[PDB]
């Protein structure tokens, strides 16, 4: 009973003192937690000790002129550059004292692998896989006015005819 | 697959007491060589080559019911076959890999199993191992180490060598051979002639100047510690007694006087006299069956031979 399109992700890189940047065209997506069971069975008995996470996060992307943003993720894989992303789902808000905010997954790591693709008369997608350093930290956490203007996202309001308006 | 023992008292086999067996694999020989190499020669000269150790391997496994038992069974499994005590080992194979039968599922015919959680494969009286060979090994244990793979099941690798003399001992005299009253102990892998009586059966002859013998053994009894005994009574009087041999050296007895009706014990380089006070001055000197024709030559036709042996094999 929940839509994709409420859910938003929210990028930084760690070092850098500013605001979270958007994702936008994003078609796909996809978040693993996997798990290594670090388990030592008796002779009689069974037992299961610890567990080592790999979670991780798959993303597609459309390459739209705007934005630049691609070109950091590129960066990021090439010269392996620490960022902080958290997907920041819309429409689940605070409960106590907490309206603004909007529950979250916050984690932080580096970006593992990028590869886009192309074809004629194509619109030139990407997908990459982003690395999980450790365990992910859930808290409620605001957006940032710029992401919350470009939620809205209203298009093409009524123009009028006959050289009123473009 | 069951590695029987026999001790010094008892008798033992593993299957019986819970121990299945993967198989067992009976090393060759160790040949010891003794070569010496000239300083500038391009050889190198034999000064002797000769047989040392049969290190047999037989790992055997087994299963229980519960996870304790497996402590019992194992204690059971070292007391029952780590023995310094030279024990004779003769081994078992089956004559088939046997496969459950055909049967009817009609609430009827239904499947056996053994007291460890096996299917009976074994229906008929036929289905279980045998003696595969007519011989033993004179046998001591070497250190086993035991991993518990899962659940009940636990391996462990015992590790046997001879004792005395690297060769595959066959079980029961040649008298056995002679007289057809013993039964078993007698395979096919020793070529033996079903003709009781006939030649290369017997050892036990009459009224002989020379005469046949045919050791089936492929290994050469030259060695004191096989059980090569023979007894001869002489026949005819003398004061000295020759007696010559092939695949063996000659054998004197000078410097005693005898009588006919004496009879002389000839143990393996030992000599009773009249069956006590051994008289062994004379020619030291053990005779030696090979394999085959050891045709033997007295000197005045004694009226009685008949010598028992051991039958050993590489």
């Amino acid at each position: 009973m929940k839509n994709s399109n409420d859910r938003i992700i929210l990028f930084r890189k760690a070092g850098e003192k500013v605001d979270a940047t958007k994702m936008l065209f994003l078609t796909e997506y996809g978040l693993s937690h996997e798990a290594d069971t670090d388990t030592e069975d008796t002779m009689d008995g069974s037992y299961n000790t610890g567990g080592s996470v790999e979670s991780t996060m798959s993303g597609t992307a459309k390459m739209f002129y705007g934005d630049d943003f691609a070109d950091e993720i590129e960066d990021a894989v090439v010269d392996r550059v620490l960022y902080e992303a958290w997907e920041v789902e819309s429409r689940i808000p605070g409960k106590n004292g907490d309206s603004a905010k909007f529950k979250a997954k916050y984690f932080q790591g580096f970006h593992n692998k990028f590869e886009l693709k192309a074809e004629a008369n194509g619109i030139d997608e990407y997908e990459y896989e982003y690395g999980v350093n450790g365990r992910f930290q859930r808290g409620f956490a605001t957006l940032p006015e710029a992401v919350t203007k470009k939620l809205k996202a209203t298009g093409y309001r009524f123009h009028d005819t006959t050289k009123e308006d473009a | 697959d069951i590695e029987l023992t026999k001790k010094d008292g008892t008798v033992i086999k593993l299957s019986e007491y819970g121990f299945i067996v993967n198989d067992i694999v009976i090393d060759s020989m160790q040949i010891n060589t003794k070569y010496q190499d000239k300083e500038n020669m391009n050889g190198r000269i034999l000064m002797g080559s000769n047989y040392i150790s049969r290190d047999i391997v037989v790992p055997c496994f087994c299963k229980v019911k519960n996870r304790s038992d497996i402590a019992y069974m194992r204690d059971m499994l070292y007391s029952l076959t780590t023995d310094i005590e030279p024990m004779y080992l003769r081994e078992i194979r089956r004559k088939e890999e046997l496969n459950y039968r055909f049967t009817q599922p009609t609430s009827d015919d239904y499947v056996k199993l053994d007291k460890n959680n096996f299917p009976d494969y074994e229906y008929s009286r036929h289905d279980q191992q045998i003696y595969v060979n007519g011989k033993q090994y004179k046998v001591i244990f070497n250190g086993v180490i035991n991993p518990k793979q899962k659940g009940n099941k636990v391996s462990f690798e015992l590790k046997f060598e001879t004792t005395e003399l690297p060769y595959g001992e066959s079980i029961g005299t040649s008298l056995e051979l002679e007289e057809n009253k013993k039964v078993g102990l007698w395979s096919f892998d020793f070529n033996i002639d079903w003709h009781a009586g006939g030649d290369k059966r017997k050892y036990t002859f009459e009224n002989l100047s020379k005469g046949t013998v045919y050791y089936h053994g492929s290994a050469p009894n030259d060695q004191f510690n096989m059980y090569k005994k023979i007894t001869i009574i002489l026949g005819e009087d003398t004061e000295s007694f020759v007696w010559n041999l092939t695949h063996a050296e000659i054998m004197k007895i000078e410097g005693i006087k005898l009588k006919a009706g004496d009879r002389i014990v000839y143990d393996s380089f030992r000599v009773y006299k009249n069956g006590v006070e051994i008289s062994t001055e004379t020619n030291i000197s053990q005779p030696k069956f090979k394999y085959g024709a050891n045709k033997f030559e007295f000197n005045q036709t004694v009226q009685k031979v008949q010598f028992d042996l051991k039958f050993y094999y590489k």
